[PDB]
């Protein structure tokens, strides 16, 4: 991987501190090079590298990965199965961050307009 | 007419129930607590005020939201069936309280708009049923 840039499994991640919302970190990712976006996370093993590697760059350890809206394409239905149209329904765009502590990693999500430090990813 | 205590609403039976439980106990004590009753649906604007009004003493109490029997039933936590790469979610490590597949009304909105929550939370919630 170049210079800045950690590997592992055939990737190269980078983890960039000063904050910014989901949109542009994920801008951000693509201009660093070809195929670099924000994080995806396929593992138990791919998350604690990146927890450690993220560690070492942030003072306060939250981070933007490549989740944004974990609730695109729901289907809520009725539980008496009426007919589902009518809805008030109103969340905006929410993003997903990954926080490390000191006792295990977990996931929660932020309103994509917020400011978080981001990890960045591609295929070597 | 609706019985004891219920209150009527373009031809159904509406009851708000204090006692809070997580989405699914909710459902149940609704079919199990009248005829044919399930969590309530609202399917309009004029029967999201009227039971914002039957909530409206719960604007009072601590809990920010109340069940109504909306909810996106699949077995995964989540809906987005992709991360912003394309690949397929499959794994994945949300905190407690961070898979929301359940909706309630929000005491922000004095209970008119709704959020999707934690299932597994507990608050109060409404009944309704066909007279
Ligand atoms: C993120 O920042 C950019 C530029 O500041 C802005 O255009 C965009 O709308 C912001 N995203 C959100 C969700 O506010
Ligand atoms: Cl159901």
């Amino acid at each position: 991987c170049p210079l800045g840039w950690s590997s592992f499994d055939q990737h190269c991640y980078k983890v960039f501190e000063p904050v910014k919302n989901w949109t542009e970190a994920e801008e951000i990712c693509m201009q660093q090079h070809k195929g670099s976006r924000l994080a995806s996370i396929h593992s138990s093993e791919e998350e604690a590298f990146v927890s450690k590697l993220a560690s070492k760059a942030l003072k306060f350890t939250s981070m933007w990965i490549g989740l944004n809206n974990p609730w695109k394409d729901c289907k809520w239905e009725w539980s008496d199965n009426a007919r589902f149209d009518y809805k008030a329904w109103k969340r905006r765009p929410y993003c997903t961050v990954m926080v490390v502590k000191p006792d295990r990693i977990f996931w929660f999500t932020r309103g994509c307009e917020k400011s978080v430090s981001f990890v960045c990813k591609f295929l070597t | 007419d609706c019985p004891s205590d219920w209150t009527a609403y373009d031809q159904h039976c509406y009851l708000a129930i204090g006692e809070p439980q997580n989405w699914y106990e909710a459902e149940r004590f609704c079919t199990e607590q009248a005829k044919d009753g399930h969590l309530v649906s609202i399917q309009s604007r004029e029967e999201g005020n009227f039971v914002a009004q039957l909530v409206s003493g719960f604007m009072h109490r601590s809990e920010i939201y109340v069940w109504i029997g909306l909810r996106d039933r699949r077995e995964e936590q989540q809906c987005n069936p992709e991360w912003n790469d394309g690949s397929k979610i499959i794994y994945v490590n949300w905190k407690e309280g961070e898979s929301k597949m359940c909706q309630g009304l929000t005491k922000w909105t004095n209970f008119h708009d709704w959020n999707n929550i934690n299932c597994e939370d507990l608050y109060p919630f409404v009944c309704k049923f066909s007279a």
